């Protein structure tokens, strides 16, 4: 249930959606 | 004097529904009668209270989600948002009312696995309550969907829908509390 | 003057197809995606018919194992029934139902395109099983339930089939609601309920059926996930469980085999008023029998339940033996709609009577079966595996072909090809009457259904090698429909008219080949059965009123 | 006046019908002879940024004026090079647009006649439809 | 809207006495009890024609004949404009890609990869459902 | 994905000498495949901002003609001409807006 | 007679050869109707587009009220002289006596098809072995019947089922894993056996009047078990009612199949079936 | 009756049906017209067939 794998998927919908999401909150669409 | 497509669409889907309920029931029947010697509940028992005063809130939601919907017909936009607040807190005390009922019944008595009873009480409760989960969401897609345009009439007539939802998941717990705490 | 190119273009350009695939609510291109990605798995459950019957050829098991065989008809029964039957039904609604009433598209266009994609990624999952180690789903596609228990059927495969057959089963309800509300609110002005072609009303009975079959399906398939993933004494055989399968499967089961006929009747009613030059004769009674076999088709679920022990056996007897009446009417309107009209043999019109001679053997075997001391002997033998295939090779093959052949000069427009198109009518009757017409004998002597081995000493070999010659006829018969379809696809004759057959008794007739976006560049004054014989043909309009009621 | 089948709609659009078992457009010429005469129009109308137009038509009056009012019938009759071909009269006869005179067209013309009648004699008509346009398309340039 | 209730109506007066003949026969004639299993599913496939069979007659009463209904209306009357259809959306792909993660994780039983895949289906049905109400980006 | 398959094999129940062979014929076949279907891709969201420009926006609304006649009511982004049709714009690189409630015709809920 | 009945077996019991006599109604009802469809089908092929009614469409006749009501009385008609039929002979059927001469308790369990013999009472009453121990059952805390002459059939030794050819004769049908399905294709007849038919709502029994015929029969499994479905063959034997008397005494002392079948100078393994190279090794 | 009776006729009478048929109706003169040959007096129609390419 551990290792680096879980790492990874708990990393890019999880800590890079809200990264990317909040980019496009700040940002602009241009 | 046309016949409202989207109005017309749910009320044909939510017939289908009730047909997701008729092999729900069939489970709890067969399960009643071809095993049933004594009462069902062998090593349990129902709370009637925690159970009627629960269900008393999805009977007093559907008088709520019914006087939101007819500010949504008037045009008031803000009549609409302070009854599906009303709506969505009491449906939320169904979910967290109906949620309490279960850890009094698996910590105390069973579970779906050692009981033929305790599988079709956790299924007929339990697909039923996955559909207040995904009634209480679309309460959410609806009134953070009337803060982005100017209240349309197809910001009503989405309105109309939401409620039909609602009317149907407090009808069909009447079918279920009607029967597996009245019908034991 | 009126300076045309020579020849049409024949693929698009560069990229005018793969975002129209992602981004669409187009009926017309939905239609064209149901029908070019069932084929695919016309194919992947037909591959798994010629494994099936080579097994059967030689007397014992040649090369395959013997769970290898009993994943193989599972897998064909699922993909050749779920995953290309019922997707086919709304192909050709997408396709026609938008045209033969004035309506620019479905009622709600966005679940149109999730009930596609809903099909495409569930059919994937169940067949997606065969990636497991133990192979996808080893018991029927019926899936009797102390068979499909979490020790008896222990393996995952079982599972993805469970839940290939609820995403896919969600988008048959979902493009059931779109169907209704469709006929019910879009209809030209002009168009009632009545004077709408029978295809529409096939289209409406069945959307009705689909809500009562396959809710009460999911609702059984999540009763079966819970007692295998989870613990659930549901469908546990102490507490009936190993009948109330049988009663939530084939509650699900008729209603889903009669929305597999009813459709493909209607395409047949499309058909004969075509090249047979005069109307649907009986019009308002396939209305009333389409009404009443979609009601009786219900309330008949336990004729599949004759031998396991007790069911209410005159109950499902004498309701059984009614649906022999109304489909028994539907014949006689066929030959009647057929019978006085000069009557042009075209590759439409030949797969329609083709449809009226295997049908008739898959429906006299019917009532056979629907007698239960008649069915105490054959009940899960090849005299079974042979009806289903002369009542369902004919609505769904026969009168697929029929409807492929009738409408590819119009979501196109280019005539798909005739005399390699009566090549593959003949490979296919001539094939198909070589394959299942010894079952009648060879099941009912002694061969029961889903059998892997059949020891030599047995009298089987001599009519299970006739049937494998035969199959082969029907995996060659692809060959020239295929390759029909991909030459005249973008080559091929060309369409400048707006009604390829003459004839043509429809709204989709009295539009352009294909049709514009929006389906009508105008509305011919629609106040007839058939709009489109009344344009075109106004020194028939004094006709069709006169001479009709003998 | 109008066919047996076809009728007139509520705007001009004439929907037409066809017997069912035949065809809809006959031309005379194999269907794989008309594929490679499209991509030399519209390859050839696509490098030479002219548009080129084939007409196959009986020339009754004199021939080199009727071809004028062939060439109205283009949808642009400014970079159309219209191509008329008299298959009774041996009567082939380019006529230009008036705007591709600029551009090399005088040097083109009478090689796609020449190229053209070359393969009509001891030959068949398409053979030299063919031959004329994607050979006076390599002559024109933008 | 009279023969659009009409088709529904018929089919309940057949549900309702295929379900009470069924309760009655197997009540008095089956081997055991009430087969409950097919009597509710034909006391509740008389409630899907009852449902909308009896909403369709509030859609009959309640609305006059529209020209889908009237015998010989000419093309010229029902004019107007018809309403929204989304001309194309995106969206549809992926709410069935979420379902299907939802359903490969209820199938191989991943409860990480049920509510990864639930999480999908409220972000792909908030999208196509918000998708016609937006208004352009405020800065 | 083919360095997880001790975890592919074990949780996604595939098998563990399948994985590698998706990794080893997919490692030629599937870039191979990705590349054919996103330069068809891009290309057909160029097209998609030419039936824009040249049409217009596609509004929802369809609008019945007097006479049949099922049109779609384009917004055209641009001047129109005398007739009913919109002059062709030309593409700049910039995005282009694909629906009516991003050009501001939703409105204000009511403040 | 013969090909009228689309391959039927002759059958062995009286009840059996009731359905063959019901079988051959094909012949009043299916053959008859579905030569007239045919009859009409193939008669519109002399009805084709000849280049003379070219210019001149049909009467373009529609609607004919007598004969929608005419041929669907003449359909409703055939199937209201069926259910009389089908309901007399599922009547024959389906039928029990409290004399039942020979009980056999069949539990077929997961591929092979455990026999056994319960009560036996003779229309002469003459034998009378009724052995059922209830102290075995009561070892298992069931359904299952279990008893002192069972034919257990391991995976090469296909059970052969003993039985006499003048008796009434009784099958008690268990299953103890899945529903599988009892078929000797002699008795025209099939019922499926469950895990637990008193609890599904099951009948669990059938009947059988007497047999009119010596040998020996073949029996499969027909609704399906998993994976060595095809693997499941049973073969009963018709012996005489005095070879079967002394059958069981050699039975009762105590010996196999391959013993107990040649004391009665009879074949001891199956002869119309064998066991399976595919499943042995 | 062998190995070879069978699956050398279970794949040579499906190739050898397919033969028969495809003699009878590949070979019926289908409904596209004649090529033109040069000495025919052109009964057919005018014929204009501009590019759409600009
Ligand atoms: C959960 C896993 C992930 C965790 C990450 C969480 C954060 C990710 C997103 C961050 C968003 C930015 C935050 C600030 C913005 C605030 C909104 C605002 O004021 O202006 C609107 C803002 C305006 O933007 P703009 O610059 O002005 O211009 C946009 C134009 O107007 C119009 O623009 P448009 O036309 O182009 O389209 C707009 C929209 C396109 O339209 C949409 O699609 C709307 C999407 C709605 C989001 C729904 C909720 C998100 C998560 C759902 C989880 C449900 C629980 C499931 C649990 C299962 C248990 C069994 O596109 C976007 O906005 C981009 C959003 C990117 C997120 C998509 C998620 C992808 C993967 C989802 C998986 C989630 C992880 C699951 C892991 C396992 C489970 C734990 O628009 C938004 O950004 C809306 C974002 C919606 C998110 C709101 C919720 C915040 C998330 C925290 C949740 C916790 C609180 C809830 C509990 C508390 C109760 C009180
Ligand atoms: C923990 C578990 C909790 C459950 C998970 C939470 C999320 C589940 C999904 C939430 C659905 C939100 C929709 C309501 C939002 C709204 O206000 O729009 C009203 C919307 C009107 O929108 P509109 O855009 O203004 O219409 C204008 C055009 O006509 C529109 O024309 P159009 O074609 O462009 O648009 C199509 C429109 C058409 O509008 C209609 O009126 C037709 C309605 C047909 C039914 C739509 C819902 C289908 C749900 C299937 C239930 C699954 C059964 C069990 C599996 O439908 C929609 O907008 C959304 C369709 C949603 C599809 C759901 C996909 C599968 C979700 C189920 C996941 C279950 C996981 C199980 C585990 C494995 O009307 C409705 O959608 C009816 C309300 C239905 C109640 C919500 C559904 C409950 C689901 C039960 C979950 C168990
Ligand atoms: C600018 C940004 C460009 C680069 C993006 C950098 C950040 C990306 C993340 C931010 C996204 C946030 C957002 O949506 O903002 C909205 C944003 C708003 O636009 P805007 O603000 O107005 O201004 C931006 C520009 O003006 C407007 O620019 P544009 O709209 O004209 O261009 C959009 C698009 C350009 O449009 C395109 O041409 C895209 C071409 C299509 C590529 C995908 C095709 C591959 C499908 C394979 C199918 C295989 C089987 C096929 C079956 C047929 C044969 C049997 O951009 C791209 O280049 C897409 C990147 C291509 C990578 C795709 C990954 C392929 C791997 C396939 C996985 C399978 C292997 C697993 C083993 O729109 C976007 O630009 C979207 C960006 C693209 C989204 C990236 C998605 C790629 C994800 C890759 C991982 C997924 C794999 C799943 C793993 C699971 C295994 C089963
Ligand atoms: C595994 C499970 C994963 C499922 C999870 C999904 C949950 C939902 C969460 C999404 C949240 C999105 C937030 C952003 C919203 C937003 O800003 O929209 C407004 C924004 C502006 O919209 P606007 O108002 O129209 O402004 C107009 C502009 O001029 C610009 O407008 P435009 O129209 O000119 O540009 C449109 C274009 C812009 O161009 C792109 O961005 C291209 C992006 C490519 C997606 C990469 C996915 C990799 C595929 C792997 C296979 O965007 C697209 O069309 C992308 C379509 C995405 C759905 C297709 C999914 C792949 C199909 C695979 C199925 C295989 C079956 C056979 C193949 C079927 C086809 C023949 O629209 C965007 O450009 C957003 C880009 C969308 C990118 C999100 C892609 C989904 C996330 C990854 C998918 C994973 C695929 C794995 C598949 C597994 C194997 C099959
Ligand atoms: C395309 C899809 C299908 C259609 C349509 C269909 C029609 C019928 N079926 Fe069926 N079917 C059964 C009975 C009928 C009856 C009575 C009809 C009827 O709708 C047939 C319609 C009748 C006609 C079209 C004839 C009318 C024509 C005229 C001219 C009227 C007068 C003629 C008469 C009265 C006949 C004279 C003969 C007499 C004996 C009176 C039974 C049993 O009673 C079984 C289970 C067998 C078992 O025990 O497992 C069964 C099994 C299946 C299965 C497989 C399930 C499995 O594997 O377990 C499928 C897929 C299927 C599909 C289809 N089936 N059917
Ligand atoms: C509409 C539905 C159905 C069709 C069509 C159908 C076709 C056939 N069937 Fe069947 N069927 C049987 C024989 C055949 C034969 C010979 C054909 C023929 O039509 C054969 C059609 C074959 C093809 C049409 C193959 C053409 C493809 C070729 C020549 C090459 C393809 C190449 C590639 C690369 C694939 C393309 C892949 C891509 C991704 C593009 C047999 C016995 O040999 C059984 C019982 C098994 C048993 O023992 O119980 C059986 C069982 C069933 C069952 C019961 C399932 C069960 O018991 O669990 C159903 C419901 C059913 C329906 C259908 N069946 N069939
Ligand atoms: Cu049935
Ligand atoms: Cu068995
Ligand atoms: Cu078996």
């Amino acid at each position: 249930g551990f290792g680096p794998a879980p790492e990874g998927m708990a990393m890019w919908i999880i800590g890079m959606v809200a990264a990317i999401g909040v980019a496009m909150w700040i940002g602009s669409r241009a | 004097n046309r016949p409202n497509m989207v109005s017309v669409g749910t009320i044909v889907w939510l017939s289908s529904e009730l047909m997701f309920f008729a092999g729900l029931f069939a489970m709890y029947f067969t399960a009643r009668a071809q095993a049933g010697g004594a009462w069902p509940p062998e090593p349990t028992e129902l709370n009637l209270a925690l159970a009627v005063p629960v269900t008393l809130v999805l009977i007093a939601s559907s008088f709520t989600c019914q006087m939101g919907v007819f500010a949504a017909e008037r045009g008031d936009v803000f009549g609409l948002r302070r009854w599906y607040v009303i709506t969505f807190l009491m449906g939320l005390f169904f979910v967290l009312g109906q949620g309490y009922e279960y850890i009094h019944l698996v910590e105390h008595g069973t579970t779906i696995p050692g009981s033929a009873y305790g599988s079709v009480f956790y299924l007929a409760t339990g697909f039923h309550g996955l559909h207040v989960i995904g009634g209480l969401v679309a309460f959410v897609l609806l009134l953070a969907r009337t803060k982005m345009s100017k209240f349309t009439p197809a910001q009503a007539t989405a309105a109309i829908v939401v409620s039909y939802y609602w009317h149907f998941v407090d009808i069909v717990w009447i079918a279920l509390f009607a029967t597996i705490y009245f019908v034991r | 003057l009126l300076a045309r190119r020579p020849f049409p273009q024949r693929l698009g350009p560069r990229w005018t197809l793969l975002y129209k695939l992602v981004t669409t609510t187009d009926h017309k291109l939905i239609g064209m995606m149901y029908v070019v990605a069932c084929f695919i798995f016309f194919f992947i459950g037909g591959l798994m018919a010629l494994l099936l019957r080579t097994e059967l050829a030689v007397p014992g098991l040649q090369f395959l194992s013997n769970e290898q065989y009993n994943q193989l008809f599972t897998m064909h029964g699922t993909v050749m029934l779920l995953f290309y039957a019922t997707p086919i039904v709304f192909g050709f609604a997408n396709l026609v139902v938008p045209l033969q009433i004035g309506a620019p598209d479905v009622a709600f266009p966005r679940l149109n395109a999730l009930s596609f994609w809903l099909f495409l990624f569930g059919a994937s999952i169940a067949l997606g099983g065969f990636l497991a180690p133990g192979g996808p789903a080893d018991f029927g596609w019926t899936a009797y339930t102390p068979l499909s228990n979490a020790m008896h059927s222990p393996g995952a495969g079982g599972d993805l089939w469970i839940f290939g057959l609820i995403v896919g089963g969600l988008g048959t309800i979902l493009g059931a609601v779109n169907m209704i509300t469709t006929v019910v609110c879009m209809r030209a002005p002009g168009m009632i309920m009545f004077r709408m072609p029978i295809f529409t009303w096939n289209i409406l009975v069945t959307s009705v059926i689909v809500l009562v079959a396959f809710p009460l399906l999911t609702s059984a398939l999540f009763g079966l996930a819970a007692d295998r993933n989870l613990g659930a004494h549901v469908f546990d055989p102490a507490n009936g469980g190993t009948m109330l399968w049988e009663h939530l499967f084939w509650f699900f089961g008729h209603p889903e085999v009669y929305i597999i006929a009813l459709p493909f009747f209607g395409i047949v009613t499309e058909i004969f008023p075509v090249f047979s030059r005069k109307p649907v004769f009986g019009y308002t009674t396939l209305v009333y029998a389409t009404i009443s076999i979609g009601a009786l088709s219900i309330a008949v679920w336990a004729h599949h339940l004759y031998a396991t022990g007790a069911v209410l056996l005159p109950f499902f007897s004498f309701m059984t033996f009614m649906i022999a009446v109304p489909t028994g009417i539907k014949f006689v309107n066929w030959i009647g709609t057929m019978w006085k009209g000069q009557l042009t043999f075209e590759t439409p019109m030949l797969f329609s009577v083709g449809f009226l001679v295997t049908f008739l053997l898959g429906g006299l075997t019917g009532v056979i079966l629907a007698s239960p001391p008649l069915d105490f002997h054959v009940t899960d033998s090849y005299f079974v595996v042979a009806h289903f295939h002369y009542v369902l090779f004919g609505t769904i093959v026969f009168a697929t072909y029929a409807g492929v052949y009738f409408w590819f000069p119009k979501m196109t427009g280019r005539l798909l090809d005739d005399r390699l198109g009566k090549l593959h009518f003949w490979l296919t009757l001539i094939g198909f009457h070589t394959t299942f017409l010894v079952h009648h004998w060879l099941g009912a002597e002694g061969m029961p259904r889903r059998y892997a081995d059949y020891l030599p000493t047995d009298g089987f070999t001599t009519l299970n090698i006739v049937s494998t010659i035969g199959s082969f006829i029907l995996g060659v018969s692809m060959l020239p429909f295929v390759w029909n379809v991909f030459k005249s696809w973008r080559y091929g004759e060309p369409v400048t008219v707006d009604d390829p057959w003459g004839y043509g008794n429809s709204l989709e007739w009295a539009t352009s080949c294909p049709p514009p976006r929006h389906n009508f560049t105008e509305l011919p004054r629609i106040r007839s059965e058939r709009p489109a014989f009344e344009l075109h043909y106004p020194h028939m309009i004094e006709r069709l009123r006169a001479e009709s009621h003998p | 006046d109008l066919p047996y089948g076809s009728a007139l709609t509520s705007s001009g659009r004439i929907s037409a019908v066809t017997e069912p078992g035949e065809l809809s457009v006959h031309y005379p010429f194999p269907t794989m002879d008309l594929v490679v005469l499209d991509d030399a129009l519209k390859y050839g109308s696509r490098a030479a940024k002219a548009r080129f137009a084939v007409y196959i038509g009986p020339l009754g009056a004199d021939t080199a004026a009727t071809a004028r009012e062939i060439l109205a019938n283009v949808p642009t009759p400014e970079n159309a090079v219209l191509l008329a071909v008299s298959p009774d009269q041996r009567a082939i006869e380019v006529v230009y647009g008036a705007d591709v005179k600029g551009r090399g067209i005088e040097s083109a013309a009478p090689l796609g006649v020449s190229a053209a009648a070359a393969s009509f004699k001891e030959g068949n008509l398409i053979d030299g439809l063919i031959s004329a346009v994607r050979v006076m398309s390599a002559g024109v340039s933008p | 809207m009279h023969i659009e209730a009409r088709l529904f109506e018929i089919l309940t007066a057949f549900f309702a006495l295929a379900a009470v003949v069924y309760a009655v026969l197997t009540a008095m004639f089956a081997t055991g009890g009430v087969e409950w299993a097919g009597t509710t599913a034909l006391v509740l496939t008389t409630g899907l024609t009852l449902i909308t069979g009896t909403f369709f007659r509030f859609v009959a009463r309640r609305l006059d004949t529209r020209p889908e209904d009237y015998e010989d209306a000419e093309i010229s009357d029902g004019a107007g404009e018809l309403g929204f259809f989304a001309p194309h959306s995106w969206w549809p792909i992926l709410i069935s890609l979420s379902f299907s993660t939802a359903a490969v994780g209820a199938a191989l039983w991943l409860p990480w990869l049920i509510a990864a895949g639930v999480a999908f289906v409220i972000t792909s049905v908030c999208g196509l459902v918000f998708e016609y109400y937006w208004g352009p980006e405020k800065h | 994905f083919a360095c997880m398959n001790d975890i592919i094999a074990l949780k996604f129940h595939i098998s563990l000498n399948a994985t590698t062979w998706i990794g080893r014929i997919g490692m030629v076949v599937l870039p191979a495949i990705v590349y054919f279907v996103a330069y068809r891709w891009a290309i057909s969201l160029q097209r998609s901002d030419r039936e824009v420009l040249e049409h217009g926006v596609e509004t929802g609304i369809i609008k019945r003609l007097p006479h049949g006649a099922y049109v779609e009511l384009h917004q055209p982004l641009g001047p129109v001409d005398e007739h009913g049709h919109p002059i062709p714009l030309e593409y700049a690189g910039a995005p282009l807006p694909k629906r009516m409630n991003k050009l501001g015709s939703g409105g204000a809920p009511g403040t | 007679s013969d090909a009228l009945a689309l391959g039927w077996p002759t059958g062995i019991t009286p009840e059996a050869k009731l359905n063959r006599e019901l079988w051959i109604g094909s012949v009043i009802a299916s053959f008859a109707v579905g030569a007239i469809v045919w009859g009409l089908i193939f008669w519109t092929s002399a009805f084709h587009r000849k280049k003379a009614t070219d210019t001149e469409l049909p009467r373009q006749f529609g609607y004919n009220m007598p004969l929608e009501l005419t041929l669907t009385v003449i359909p409703f008609l055939i199937i209201s002289v069926l259910f009389y039929f089908t309901v007399v002979v599922q009547e024959r059927m389906m039928h029990k006596d409290p004399n039942p001469e020979v009980v056999i308790d069949v539990t077929a369990f997961q591929w092979n098809w455990k026999f056994g013999y319960q009560k036996i009472a003779f229309a002469d009453g003459s034998f009378d072995y009724d052995g059922a121990d209830p102290e075995r059952k009561e070892a298992m805390t069931t359904y299952l019947n279990f008893d002192k002459i069972e034919t257990l059939g391991t995976s090469s030794e296909i059970p052969v089922l003993v039985l006499p050819a003048g008796k009434r004769i009784e099958f008690v049908l268990n299953s103890a894993d899945v529903i599988h399905g009892f078929w000797v294709p002699e008795f025209l007849f099939k019922r499926d056996v469950l895990p637990e038919p008193k609890a599904n709502n099951s009948d669990n029994v059938f009947q059988v009047s007497e047999i009119q015929q010596t040998g020996a029969f073949v029996g499969r499994c027909t609704e399906m078990c998993g994976t060595f479905h095809a693997m499941m063959n049973f073969e009963v034997r018709v012996v005489e009612p005095n070879d079967f008397k002394a059958y069981i005494d050699q039975r009762n002392a105590g010996k196999t199949n391959a013993e107990a079948l040649a004391a009665i100078n009879q074949p001891p393994l199956a002869i119309t079936t064998e066991p399976f190279e595919s499943r042995r090794g | 009756m062998s190995t070879a009776l069978t699956h050398g006729l279970i794949g040579g009478v499906p190739l050898v049906l397919f033969a028969v048929l495809a003699l009878i109706f590949l070979t019926r003169k289908g409904p596209h017209p004649d090529t033109y040959k040069m000495s025919d007096p052109w009964t057919h129609a005018p014929i204009l067939w501009a590019a759409e390419e600009p």
